[PDB]
């Protein structure tokens, strides 16, 4: 329960931060561009900071069963239910990663090590980069 | 305290995307 | 409520389009 | 080959409904059919075994309400794995099973009795049929920020910049 | 510790002051005198709230020098600690007898006696500090003392403070 | 504070000039300096206000992209609305800058949130707010009064939670 506590409330704090930005871009006049920036950095690694946490609880929440209550009735609320149930993506991220993978398309291992000695030689070389020239 | 709670944010009138299949027997 | 009365109801139903023949009729719109 | 998960799967049978109606009765015969009724369950064994001797909080309230759940643990008390056993009910809509897995554990030196684990869940709500929260959490914030990414391009295309005043729109 | 609090005071206006712009030089004198200022009964007086809500008094003409006494109240934020307090704060100076600790716009003094005898000075350390098994306690380090006592004068108050015990010293 | 005796000048119940008594308020080093910080720019903007009655850069100095630019926006606020004749709100300032465990509105109202919400005394609270502590056992020696009052599962929960909403400088 501890885990899923800290992950309510970090993701109510992420709601509040987006019902600022909301509440600050709906106006009809738009603020500097400055502020903008502060709000769009401050709740991006916001999210950042919630996809971490998420990441680091996963058993906790997997181990958790759902149940509902005895005392909740589903014959008034059958409709509350099911809006929390359904879990199914929105289609157009659906489409999206399936033109994705349409475009991308032992060999496919071979390539995967090759890519690994391309990642490790950049890496390399961009050490011995920034090593060549003095920059303090 | 509570410096604020948050405003109920619901959409009931989101229509779900719930795959419906196997109905024939 | 509880009782499902067959050929009378407010809307089309479900199991009236199963049973209808146009299910088979799709089935073989290659026959057709 | 493209499956759909069985998490989001739902079964509706309206001609077993037409014919024998929703009851706590024959809530298992309707699961009968269904896709996630595993015919390799110990429940299917029991199903054959009767049919042959034929033809030759709330947990404790539906245990000491009904006779044939009764009867359920002494045709399954025998008969150790995978089993089908009901969780809840409350009527005249809404019954939900209880998956669960046992390992009758009889070797020397464990006081318990047969262990009981869980495997996945099942509700039945009305005549249709539902079986992670961890995906859904997931799904809805990726699609939250595929959005917030479409809105922040956009707005960085209207964003327009001159040295001499600083960026305006 | 910062509170919020009630605070009246008489203000004295000189007689070459008398005109229709009373209320500015009763608001910039205020202002001059009151904020920044310490009192014993309620701490260093921080900071005082809205601002444009002054409350004001009718003057009362003094028989002896024709200087108009007013009474202005008022709410603002002060600092004040308490015996046996607790707080976060940083080091000043180092010296063998033991250390100052700012915490706010107060000192509080450790001597050696107070704290355990694994922290040990090093002089020879660029600066000087206190070196132990686990917690190294230098310039600029984040420190917590337990306040034990504090001598309270017209403009300040000073403050020692002890370690002795348990979960001190380096955070 | 060892046993909360705060005496009279200091007593959890206030009497204001209204004469309704009101719970003792506390704030930490981030509550109190945006609080000081919102009351001077206040006043600087009634005083050009003022200036402009007698004859947009001011979204600058709340956002502040770092801690020595935050800095120099305090000293050009004190040097025009203080008038550099009070140099202990001068060091105050700087101690609760350089010391400040969190710099945006709302995390501070997070961390107000998660420190309140379980009803707990405002010098606790506050002293809470003002420090970070690795551990349970930790927080309860140097606080005291949180001794015998919160579980230590409570505690170490809210210190891992306040560690995790410390915004990275």
């Amino acid at each position: 329960g501890q885990a899923l506590d800290a992950v309510r409330m970090r993701l109510a704090q992420l709601t509040h931060s987006l019902r600022r930005i909301r509440d600050e871009m709906s106006k009809a006049e738009l603020p500097q561009w400055y502020t903008l920036q502060s709000q769009l950095n401050v709740t991006l690694s916001q999210l950042v900071s919630v996809t971490s946490t998420l990441q680091h609880f996963q058993e906790t929440l997997d181990s958790t069963v759902v149940y509902p209550l005895p005392k909740f009735p589903t014959t008034s609320h059958e409709s509350l239910v099911t809006t929390l149930l359904r879990k199914k993506n929105i289609p157009e991220v659906d489409e999206w990663m399936k033109y994705v993978r349409e475009t991308s398309g032992e060999e496919i291992e071979k390539l995967l090590q090759q890519d690994r000695e391309i990642t490790n030689w950049a890496r390399t070389t961009f050490r011995n980069e920034y090593g060549k020239h003095d920059f303090k | 305290p509570s410096y604020s709670p948050t405003s109920p944010s619901y959409s009931p009138t989101s229509p779900s995307y719930s795959p419906t299949s196997p109905s024939y027997s | 409520k509880g009782a499902v009365g067959p050929n009378n109801f407010i809307w089309p139903a479900e199991d009236a389009l199963r049973r209808g023949m146009l299910a088979m009729a799709s089935l073989h719109s290659k026959e057709l | 080959m493209n499956v759909t998960p069985l998490d989001e799967l739902q079964w509706k049978s309206p001609e077993w409904i037409q014919v024998f109606g929703l009851r706590t009765e024959n809530v298992l015969d309707y699961f009968a059919e269904s896709p996630f009724f595993d015919k390799t369950s110990n429940n299917q064994v029991i199903k054959m075994q009767r049919q042959f001797s034929q033809l030759n909080p709330a947990r404790r309230q539906i245990l000491f309400k009904y006779p044939m759940y009764m009867q359920l643990e002494e045709e399954l008390m025998k008969l150790d794995g995978t089993e089908y056993v009901l969780s809840s009910v409350r009527e005249p809509d809404f019954w939900v099973i209880r998956k669960q897995r046992r390992t009758n554990n009889s070797g020397v030196g464990s006081a318990k009795g047969p262990e009981i684990i869980p495997l996945q869940d099942y509700y039945i709500i009305g005549a249709n049929i539902y079986q992670t929260i961890f995906k859904i959490v997931q799904s809805r914030l990726m699609s939250t920020s595929y959005h917030l990414n479409s809105t922040l391009e956009s707005l960085y295309d209207l964003i327009e910049f001159q040295p001499s005043q600083g960026v305006h729109y | 510790m910062f509170f919020i609090k009630d605070l009246s005071l008489n203000i004295t206006l000189h007689p070459s002051f008398f005109g229709p712009r009373m209320k500015q030089y009763l608001k910039t004198k205020l202002l001059e005198e009151v904020e920044g200022s310490c009192t014993g009964k309620f701490g260093y007086i921080l900071c005082v709230l809205d601002y444009d809500n002054i409350d004001i008094q009718r003057g009362r003409i003094l028989p002896t020098d024709g200087s108009a006494e007013f009474n202005v109240k008022y709410r603002a934020v002060v600092f004040k600690p308490f015996k046996g307090e607790v707080v976060d704060g940083t080091v000043v100076s180092c010296s063998q007898h033991g250390f100052e600790v700012q915490v706010g716009p107060m000192k509080v003094f450790v001597t050696k006696h107070l704290m355990p005898q694994d922290l040990t000075f090093n002089a020879g350390s660029n600066p000087p500090s206190y070196q132990s098994s686990e917690d190294v306690i230098t310039i600029k380090s984040r420190i917590r003392v337990k306040i034990e006592g504090c001598i309270s004068q017209v403009s300040s108050i000073h403050a020692i403070g002890s370690i002795k015990e348990d979960y001190l010293g380096a955070i | 504070a060892a046993t909360l005796q705060l005496g009279q000048e200091f007593q959890l119940k206030q009497i204001n000039h209204q004469g309704e008594e009101e719970e003792l308020i506390a704030l930490n080093l981030s509550e109190a300096r945006l609080v000081i910080k919102e009351a001077l720019v206040e006043r600087r903007r009634a005083f050009k206000r003022s200036q402009k009655k007698h004859k947009a850069d001011d979204d600058d100095f709340m956002h502040s992209e770092t801690r020595e630019k935050e800095l120099e926006s305090i000293d050009v606020l004190l040097e025009q609305t203080t008038g550099g004749n009070n140099k202990d709100l001068k060091n105050t300032m700087q101690y609760l800058t350089n010391f400040s465990r969190f710099r945006d509105q709302e995390t501070v109202g997070a961390v107000i949130q998660l420190l309140k919400s379980t009803g707990l005394h405002p010098f606790e609270v506050a002293q809470l707010g003002s420090l970070a502590c690795d551990t349970a056992d930790e927080a309860k020696t140097l606080i005291p009064s949180l001794n015998n009052k919160i579980s230590d599962d409570e505690l170490e929960r809210i210190l891992k939670e306040l560690s995790n909403l410390e915004t990275l400088y």
